RNA sequence: CAAGACGGACCAGAGCGAAAGCAUUUGCCAAGAAUGUUUUCAUUAAUCAAGAACGAAAGUCGGAGGUUCGAAGACGAUACCGUCGUAGUUCCGACCAUAAACGAUGCCGACCGGCGAUGCGGCGGCGUUAUUCCCAUGACCCGCCGGGCAGCUUCCGG
RNA sequence: AAAGUUGCUGCAGUUAAAAAGCUCGUAGUUGGAUCU
């Protein structure tokens, strides 16, 4: 039998245990899959038992706990359960220009825009979920439509104001 | 506020001060009698001593100086002056 | 209230101030409420000295029984823990009640239909009463207040330190003050205690309100 | 076999197993949901409605206010207590049941209320979730009547009257265990989980308390000998003039370093 | 295996320094603020013309080394980009003395609201821990004082 | 004179013109309390 373990930080151990009945259910029902979370080593483990349909989804059910540790909601990776062109790409800000103290700070509050509305339109135009944590990104998508959250993010970062990122990412999105 | 005594504080909050900011300014040091375990004479011991204050008849390490008050060794009784 | 030996605290006050839960106050402090704490007990909730709060309902007492006509004094609360209380507060002296909303421009509107010029105002709760203090603020009212320890004083010229949150201690306290006020108006003797029980006062929930009727 | 309104809302299909199925109109009418209210109309109507004489609805009342479980439980909890007391004064003698309710006793600890003891999914060490466990796991699970009971209310003060609960599976429940709000301030506790102030005193200061009871009648409750629960760490700081997402940056003290370029609301 | 580079994560509402600036271990050298002080001297102080010391990066003279990056430059596509790459980036010794060298905000002193967080030093105290440690000490907890970095709140006044 | 736009009386120097990159430092200016 295989299995695959999950580390949990700490900033991600209340949200883990707040929804974690809408987390177990949808693997022991659908992929038939057998999962435990043990607090000595704070790891969420995912074997595989007698009763598993499909064994070659396995790594989609890690997946699915791997997204929600990166700070994704539950209903996106369960999105990425069901379809299977669906991919995760991350990165650092400061892995594409050093920028220290509070230029690190702007270009983060450049991506994310005010209600981190900048953020969420980039969303809703690329049919990708973005969360970015202190430094990190991650994206979730095809990947086209990685590439295209990827290109926004990054001439965000580069200084490019949120205005023409927003216009021209509509009008590429028109294309 | 905007009424209070400052002829005549309440005594708990002048010993709450600062040692410089009180209305008559006053030091919260102490001189005390040191009675050594192996003998029993008596030593005068400032309470923030800086040096390491010997027994007159024993030779023996009274005090151990600190950032602040003076540390007595484990054995010797104090009693406060005045 | 000037150790005059009659209208000093008895047993039977403190037992049923602690009863009700008024000594105890919020988790915050205002430095200018600093002087009706009596210490700061290690579980986080500051204590409310019982003398002190005597001697404030006993000045807001005589603040009120000072005006001679009863009809122009408004007493107000917004929060529901207090409201039907202060209708019956009502059925103390007269003094007219506004429970609920509070409409702007009761105060400074003349041209209104609920345009109101009282000479006291008496307030359950300054942070929901908000409005009612800025208004007052405008036409010269004076202002008494039940006041816990986390509320600001401004524009309040006698604070009654309590517990105001919950419904038993409002309760009991617009109870107490009405019980004063009547007792030194000239309705009620000191030989006797007053007839209506403390439990009247108090507000009661719906929830509590369906399943009392079933215990008949 | 009393049904409450939880087996409603849990599909508990138990019309097999007994037959004295009776209970309250309102219990019933008062369901929100409509996946419950579609199933009712296809279940066959063994069910009869009635209402409790005054008298032992009253007597309910007065040990529900001295068991101090007065102010949790609503008025159609009330209903279903005084009707599973009729159903077994009406088929058993009424000798059996006890009042005047034991005292409780006190037994402190030094776990944290917060620490995840008897929860499926965690393992404290083996502890292992299966998908055929799933069904299996609904609570802490161990004749003529019983009663369908869900919330942990009526389940205690069933088992303080020494009355035999049941349970959506076919054995009886033997031991009781869950966590309550206790008020550290005027000494009154809660067991509606999700309320936040208390109820005599009214302050934001109701704490985790976990309670146990059994089926002789006796209940032991446990406090926690920790002191970073009982601290006034965070719980002061300086006004402004005057949902549940967002909600670990409340958990924070306001007197704390946060980012210098992100802002609370 | 070697060569030079650079010290991630820890790394912060943190600390130190006159500023520029400062982050692998250990050892040596001499400074330093704050604290504690019923020590010593007794006005020895504050501010700066003249004058002096240090002063990011780039740049200039001489020695050493050139890992990566890379102005100019050579190619390929379309000022943007890619491949290669000189000076430079690195160390030593002298020049240069300029920055959005920022709090776009002289220095010293006094008064004038509140709160609780934090770094250091001092003081007082129930208590828990070094598998109920058999007194002290380190790690926590509560409270106070002093100098700090830094927040929130206020119809102080402007 | 208006011009408190030359300011001793009596102006200003975060964002409008404007505080030296930093520290030391003679001249000059100012200097705790105390003696009928
Ligand atoms: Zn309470």
């Amino acid at each position: 039998e295989e299995t695959r373990k999950i580390p949990v930080p700490a900033n991600r151990y209340t949200p883990l245990k707040e929804n974690w009945m809408k987390i177990f259910t949808p693997i022991v029902e659908h992929l038939g899959l057998q999962i435990r979370f043990n607090l000595k080593s704070r790891n969420v483990e995912i074997r595989t038992c007698k009763e598993t349909k499909d064994v070659s989804a396995l790594t989609k059910a890690a997946d699915f706990v791997k997204a929600f540790i990166l700070g994704f909601q539950v209903e996106d990776a369960l999105a990425l359960i069901r379809l299977d062109d669906l991919f995760l790409e991350s990165f650092e800000i400061t892995d594409v220009k050093p920028l220290k103290g509070d230029h690190l700070s702007r270009a983060i509050g450049r991506i994310a825009g005010k209600g981190g509305k900048t953020k969420f339109t980039i969303e809703n135009v690329t049919r990708t979920r973005i969360v970015l944590a202190d430094v990190k990104v991650h994206i979730l998508g095809s990947f086209q439509n990685i590439k295209m959250a990827r290109t926004a993010i990054c001439n965000l970062i580069l200084g490019n104001p949120p205005s023409k990122v927003y216009g021209n990412i509509r009008a590429v999105a028109s294309r | 506020p905007l009424a209070k005594d400052l002829l005549h504080p309440s005594p708990e909050e002048e010993k709450r001060k600062h040692k410089k900011k009180r209305l008559v300014q006053s030091p919260n040091s102490y001189f005390m009698d040191v009675k050594c375990p192996g003998c029993y004479k008596i030593t005068t011991v400032f309470s923030h001593a800086q040096t390491v204050v010997l027994c007159v008849g024993c030779s023996t390490v009274l005090c151990q100086p600190t950032g602040g008050k003076a540390r007595l060794t484990e054995g010797c009784s104090f009693r406060r002056k005045q | 209230s000037g150790a005059l030996d009659v209208l000093q605290m008895k047993e039977e006050d403190v037992l049923k101030f602690l009863a009700a839960g008024t000594h105890l106050g919020g988790t915050n402090l205002d430095f200018q409420m600093e002087q009706y704490i009596y210490k700061r007990k290690s579980d986080g909730i500051y204590i409310i000295n019982l003398k002190r709060t005597w001697e404030k309902l006993l000045l807001a007492a005589r603040a009120i029984v000072a005006i001679e006509n009863p009809a122009d004094v408004s007493v107000i609360s917004s929060r529901n823990t207090g409201q039907r209380a202060v209708l019956k507060f009502a059925a103390a002296t007269g003094a007219t009640p506004i429970a609920g909303r509070f409409t702007p421009g009761t105060f400074t509107n003349q041209i209104q239909a609920a345009f109101r010029e009282p000479r006291l105002l008496v307030v359950t709760d300054p942070r929901a009463d908000h409005q009612p203090l800025t208004e007052a603020s405008y036409v010269n009212l004076p202002t008494i207040a039940l006041c816990n320890t986390d509320s600001p004083l401004r524009y309040v010229d006698i604070a009654i330190p309590c517990n105001n949150k919950g419904a038993h201690s409002v309760g009991l306290m617009w109870w107490m003050l009405a019980r004063e006020v009547l007792r030194m108006r000239g309705t009620i003797s000191r030989e006797h205690p007053w007839e209506v029980m403390p439990d009247l006062y108090f507000y009661r929930d719906p929830e509590e309100i369906e399943k009392e009727e079933q215990a008949a | 076999v009393v049904a409450d309104a939880g087996a409603f809302l849990r599909h508990a299909a138990l019309q097999d197993i007994g037959k004295n199925i009776y209970t309250i109109r309102e219990v019933v009418t008062e369901i929100r949901d409509k996946a419950t209210r579609r199933r009712l109309a296809v279940l066959p109507y063994e069910l009869r409605f009635k209402e409790p004489l005054p008298e032992y609805v009253r007597l309910v009342t007065e040990f529900s206010k001295k068991t101090g479980d007065y102010p949790s439980l609503s008025a159609t909890d009330i209903q279903v207590l005084a009707l599973t007391y009729q159903l077994e004064a009406e088929f058993v003698g009424v000798s059996h049941l006890k009042q005047e309710p034991q005292k409780v006793k006190v037994s402190s600890s030094i776990q944290h209320p917060e620490t995840p003891l008897h929860i499926s999914g965690f393992h404290l060490p083996g502890g292992w979730i299966t998908p055929s466990n799933i069904k299996q796991i609904q609570q802490e699970l161990e004749v003529r009547v019983g009663c369908l009971t869900t919330d942990f209310a009526m389940q205690n003060v069933l088992l303080q009257m020494g009355l035999h609960v049941l349970a959506v599976n076919g054995m009886l429940i033997r031991e009781a265990r869950s966590y309550i709000l206790r008020c550290h301030g005027c000494f009154k506790t809660t067991s509606d989980m999700s309320r936040v102030f208390c109820s005599h005193c009214g302050n934001k200061t109701l704490k985790k308390v976990s309670v146990t009871v059994s089926d002789d009648g006796t209940l032991h409750m446990h406090f926690s000998r920790n002191p970073k629960v009982l601290n006034p760490r965070g719980l002061r700081y300086s006004l402004p003039t005057p949902s549940t997402l967002g909600a670990g940056r409340r958990r924070l003290n306001p007197n704390a370093s946060r980012k210098k370029f992100v802002k609370k609301r």
